[PDB]
């Protein structure tokens, strides 16, 4: 049986999703334009891309139930460790199996493997960072599941930090029941099966994505003119 | 906290 509470909890992440996430990427065009020639030529969009990002998964993350109730420093430090991981998490709606790259109904604004490393990121990252998208888009979520595992992503009570774990976990708990119920309650096999915990192995896979990341943001970020082409929140939330 | 962009977009 699934919730009223429940329901009441996939409804708000659909709408945070949808307030948040917009399908037509108009907004793309006030980042400064990609440039596909070259080093590191693309960056200065990409940076901005991500830093759009973050601005939208910091919207989502507002929303979702029993963040309010964390304290400002909790919030900091759960936005600032999932940001990068919520992005490709979310990016994952744009990205197509057909040409292996995130597509944004432009060619400037569809992005592919050499797209990335212009940005500055070695294959240690893009290879599993690709596989990742993949596994994602194979799994076929529903939107509610989609939208569910953002927001356990984000509230997580490991994150480095952490003032207070037990009431992160608390709300994760919430989330991760919901997402149980409705994978048995709403999820046909075969489709189903083993579901959630492929799910909770992507988290896995972020984990080790995120790690990736920060080995290539320190590299490319190490020079201060790489570090300039980044946005002030960019610099914020990954460093400075 | 030494974030204060973060900070402000959250509320
Ligand atoms: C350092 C370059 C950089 O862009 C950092 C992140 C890199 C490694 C990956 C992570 C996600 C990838 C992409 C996502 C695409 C979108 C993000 C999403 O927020 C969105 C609104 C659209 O779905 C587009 C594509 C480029 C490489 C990215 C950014």
């Amino acid at each position: 049986k699934l919730s009223e509470e429940q329901q009441h909890i996939i409804a708000i992440l659909l709408d945070a999703h949808h307030k948040t996430y917009d399908p037509t990427y108009a907004d793309f065009r006030d980042f400064r334009p990609p440039v596909r020639m070259s080093p590191l030529s693309m960056l200065p969009h990409l940076a901005d891309l991500v830093s759009y990002s973050i601005q939208k998964v910091i919207g989502f993350a507002k929303m979702i139930p029993g963040f309010r109730d964390l304290t400002s420093d909790d919030q900091i430090v759960l936005l600032k460790s999932s940001a990068i991981e919520v992005i490709m998490l979310r990016s994952n709606q744009s990205f197509t199996m057909d040409d292996m790259s995130w597509d944004c109904g432009s060619q400037d604004y569809k992005y592919d493997v050499t797209d990335v490393s212009k940005a500055g990121h070695t294959l240690e990252l893009i290879e599993p960072l690709i596989k990742f998208q993949v596994g994602l888009k194979k799994l076929n979520l529903h939107e509610e599941e989609h939208v569910l595992l953002m927001a356990i992503c984000i509230v997580s009570p490991d994150r480095p930090g952490v003032q207070d774990a037990k009431l992160v976990e608390a709300i994760q708990d919430r989330l991760s029941n919901t997402l149980q119920t409705y994978i048995r309650c709403r999820h046909p096999p075969p489709g189903s099966h083993q579901l959630y915990a492929k799910m909770i192995q992507k988290l896995a896979d972020l984990r080790s994505l995120n790690e990736e990341h920060s080995k290539q943001y320190r590299s490319l970020s190490f020079q201060p003119e790489n570090s300039m082409k980044l946005t002030p929140l960019v610099l914020e939330v990954f460093g400075n | 906290k030494n974030h204060p962009m973060l900070m402000n977009l959250l509320k």
